[PDB]
């Protein structure tokens, strides 16, 4: 399968430099142009340029000229892109397609702040007689106080996909974020199967698994 | 650059109902024009190409046309999986140019949520703060109201809340509230509610608990 993985460092200070990633794989990662793509959320779509991962030419937008750019490594096939002199406006997400862009990576997510990260505590919901309705029982977990975003959720390790609301983070007041994670199984199989979120938070190094059981 | 004006920005629409987006270029580009579906946290997704070609496995529900600078996007049996941002692409010249983007929305029918709550748990309590969350799931029109009530005063200031984007299988919303107080002054009462309003209900839905366990 053709597959673009994209990686890189999610928070980063203003003025500062980040290099983003693009891995291939499932395809000749040389015969075939690379694109990078910025998008602010909620807000259009934007081509930075291209490279051709065999020769090395590219292919900027004006507007980028001076703020990516972009190269590659034969070797580990993958392509790079750096931004320089970052500012707010730097602060969004970078895909990485092929030529045709019929394949895309996932995207990173950039957020430039001089504000240094917070990694976040995750608190059981636990199901109970309240969180009951017809036959079914919502559980789920609450990460709160982080910053920045994004924070990946995942129950059981992926395995638990459907009835699986994963809200969109919160501002508080301090300027950490908040966000809870819920998810509907039966009532009946609460004595025999397992719950557990899967949470990370990249910037801070944070990796939990918390098993979220009956309120006893 | 050459612009891609893309129109609407928004569109509300019934499944089996068509909709269409159209975009017209600020110059002219006879053929070279994509369409990209990007549904809710996913990245955007080849949908039509060459302005009318339709990329491997996108179903005949899509259709592009338009020559020259007017180019629209045609989705006839509109399904609930199609629910997404649509934009438009120009590769015709450099810098490649995108659309504005149009949201299709879906309209259903009216949803009550189930409304549940979670008491703070005890390794947060232990942390010296009380969070409750109340969730309101699976309901439609998005619009709902929610009301922290402790010992039955209206709570004000101390609660935060996100709803979710539509749900792609039942097109339906859902929404979570959560109010935060210090240990302590969570300590100094005993009935947590939270009281919901939506369209779904004929009057106000609560649910609530004291503090056992």
């Amino acid at each position: 399968q053709v597959q673009l993985l994209e990686s890189g460092a999610e928070l980063v200070k203003p003025g500062a430099s980040v290099k983003l990633s693009c891995k291939a794989s499932g395809y000749t990662f040389t015969s075939y142009w690379m694109h990078w793509v910025k998008q602010r959320p909620g807000r259009g779509l934007e081509w930075i340029g291209m490279i051709d991962p065999n020769s090395g030419g590219t292919k900027y937008n004006e507007k980028f000229k001076s703020k990516a750019t972009l190269t590659v490594d034969k070797p580990s096939n993958t392509a790079y892109m750096q931004l320089s002199s970052l500012t707010s406006e730097d602060s969004a997400v970078y895909y990485c397609t092929r030529r045709d862009m019929d394949y895309w990576g996932a995207g990173t997510t950039v957020t430039v702040s001089s504000a240094s990260t917070k990694g976040p505590s995750v608190f059981p919901l636990a199901p109970s007689s309240k969180s009951t309705s017809g036959g079914t029982a919502a559980l789920g977990c609450l990460v709160k106080d982080y910053f920045p975003e994004p924070v990946t959720v995942s129950w059981n390790s992926g395995a638990l996909t459907s009835g699986v609301h994963t809200f969109p983070a919160v501002l508080q007041s301090s300027g950490l974020y908040s966000l809870s994670s819920v998810v509907t199984v039966p009532s009946s199989s609460l004595g025999t199967q397992t719950y557990i979120c899967n949470v990370n938070h990249k910037p801070s190094n944070t990796k939990v698994d918390k098993k979220v059981e009956p309120k006893s | 650059e050459l612009v891609m004006t893309q129109t609407p920005k928004f569109m509300s629409t019934t499944v089996g109902d068509r909709v269409s987006i159209t975009c017209k270029a600020s110059q002219n580009v006879g053929t070279p024009v994509a369409w990209y579906q990007q549904k809710p946290g996913q990245s955007p997704k080849l949908l039509i190409y060459s302005a009318s070609n339709r990329y491997t496995g996108v179903p005949d529900r899509f259709t592009g046309s338009g020559s020259g600078t007017d180019f629209t996007l045609t989705i006839s049996n509109m399904q609930s999986e199609d629910l997404a941002d649509y934009f438009c692409q120009q590769y015709s010249s450099y810098p490649l140019t995108f659309g504005g983007g149009t949201k299709v929305e879906i309209k259903r029918t009216v949803a009550a949520p189930s409304v549940f709550i979670f008491p703070p748990s005890d390794e947060q309590l232990k942390s010296g703060t009380a969070s409750v969350v109340c969730l309101l799931n699976n309901f439609y029109p998005r619009e709902a109201k929610v009301q922290w009530k402790v010992d039955n005063a209206l709570q004000s200031g101390n609660s935060q809340e996100s709803v979710t984007e539509q749900d792609s299988k039942d097109s339906t919303y859902s929404l979570s509230s959560t109010l935060t107080l210090s240990k302590a002054d969570y300590e100094k009462h005993k009935v947590y509610a939270c009281e919901v309003t939506h369209q779904g209900l004929s009057s106000p839905v609560t649910k609530s608990f004291n503090r056992g366990e």
